[PDB]
């Protein structure tokens, strides 16, 4: 019978792949030490002060 | 005066994503391709690694298809002899029933879409305490990162009754509602963060919770042809139907047709797993045949049995029936019992519970006269 | 009814409109009757609307 030529019409309706919310990075102690370049083995030492007993 | 026949209310068509996209006519095979945008994966290298190669990620967009594939109609062979003979006020005695029939058919279509979905597990609702089941449903939809907004919950009559009967909502001290909207009014409105909509289209003892982007309904009003003597666009519950009426030929009588083109889609994920909707079923513990022991009208009498679980749900269509003595009376697979001799008989109804395990058994005595 | 789109079997199943009725008929006669001899109506009954009509 009748034959027609028609497009495909790819559409976007707001369906997206589900992704996790991000809450962890703002909760952890970030960047207390920065000068990693000027240290041996890229390691900065942190010194915990001494305590004593009587 | 007149008393209307008992017909259910319409809720489902308003609670479902309808016509997100249109122009099905200008697409191949009447299918519109929906594009799901891509996501990327990152990588982790080690500092000062001798090899300095990087794993190149990928950006692959996905897609699925929405199609019109059904045509809902309510045809009437309205013979002209009947017209101007018994039918008066055509606008209310025939048109309104036809529109209501098409509306109910569309609601049944949506209900079959919602119930008939690849639900990989069913969440069991304990009648003693029902809130854990709904909290579990919310937790399941939260594990899939489904958005928390525009979530719809539809419960059957049995689930709503069980919620009202729950001591969590019925005792004021246990719910904090010092007006008992579940005791004075028999209506629990909000639980587990989601509203409650009562429906009879869905199965009585089932509840469904779905995000808006989980089911898609596409509608198309058929264009009124030029060669139609009478044409109109009688609307429905948010849907524009097409009504066309032939007048003559074959029987020299009217023939009316009220129809609309419809299509459904369940939005599965890119891996073919359905996570944007969950279903809950009411847990059952025992069944009883309504009416108890009875007697037939004649020796060859017929009575349609009916079994209700402890929750009040009729489980007649889901029970296996057996007769202790078929020589006096036999029972069909649909519950209908027919007597073949005078005397008593014992009928056993077995129902496998939704939770699984040994089927619950209810025994009744039928005394065929 | 529903049919597939673009189906070469182009047939429509007609639907039926049947309208029923039922009747309510009068079948009982609720009555209260009192018979008074003339002496009782003259002497014994002092207030008609209180001694006869109200009961």
């Amino acid at each position: 019978a009748h034959i027609f030529v028609k497009p495909e019409l790819v559409a976007e309706i707001g369906v997206k792949q589900l992704q996790r919310e991000i809450v962890l990075p703002g909760l952890v102690w970030t960047n207390p030490l920065t000068d990693f370049g000027g240290s041996k083995n890229d390691t900065i030492t942190v010194r915990v002060p001494a305590i004593t007993t009587a | 005066i007149g008393v209307k026949q008992l017909q259910r209310e319409i809720v489902l068509p308003g609670l479902v994503w309808t016509n997100p996209l249109t122009d099905f006519g200008g697409s191949k095979n009447d299918t519109i391709t929906v594009r799901v945008p891509a996501i990327t994966t990152a990588n982790r290298r080690d500092l000062r690694d001798p090899d300095r190669t990087v794993i190149a990620s990928e950006l692959v967009e996905h897609s699925f298809g929405v199609t019109l594939d059904k045509h809902v109609y309510a045809a009437l062979k309205f013979t002209d002899e009947q017209r101007t003979l018994d039918i008066r006020d055509y606008t209310k005695q025939v048109l309104m029933p036809q529109v209501s029939a098409v509306a109910y058919e569309l609601e049944d279509y949506i209900a079959e879409l919602i119930e008939g979905a690849p639900y990989e597990e069913t969440i069991l609702i304990d009648p003693a305490d029902t809130v854990p089941a709904f909290i579990t449903a919310d937790q399941r939809m939260g594990e899939a990162n489904v958005p928390t907004d525009s979530r719809r919950l539809v419960v059957g009559s049995a689930v709503a009754a069980a919620l009202a009967k729950d001591k969590q909502f019925r005792h004021a001290d246990w719910s904090g509602d010092q007006a008992n909207a579940a005791l004075r009014e028999a209506h629990v409105g909000r639980l587990a963060g989601m509203n409650v909509i009562r429906s009879n289209a869905i199965a009585p003892d089932k509840a469904y919770l779905w995000h808006r982007t989980a089911f898609i309904l596409a509608y198309r009003t058929p264009v009124v042809p030029e060669g139609a003597k009478a044409g109109a666009s009688f609307s429905a519950n948010g849907v524009a139907l097409r009504w066309l009426a032939d007048y003559d030929y074959s029987q020299l009588g009217d023939r009316t047709l009220l129809d609309v083109f419809t299509g459904r889609k369940v939005v599965t994920e890119v891996d073919g797993s359905f996570v944007r909707a969950v279903e809950l079923q009411l847990q059952a513990s025992s069944i009883t045949i309504v009416g108890g022991a009875f007697a037939l009208a004649t020796t060859t009498g017929t009575k349609q049995l009916k079994v209700r679980d402890d929750n009040g749900t009729d489980v007649t269509a889901r029970c296996t029936f057996a007769s202790s003595a078929g020589t006096k009376a036999t029972v069909s697979a649909a519950g209908l019992v027919t007597g073949v001799a005078a005397g008593t008989a014992d009928i056993t109804a077995s129902y496998v519970p939704p939770q699984g395990g040994t089927a619950k058994t209810a025994t009744v005595t039928v005394t065929v006269p």
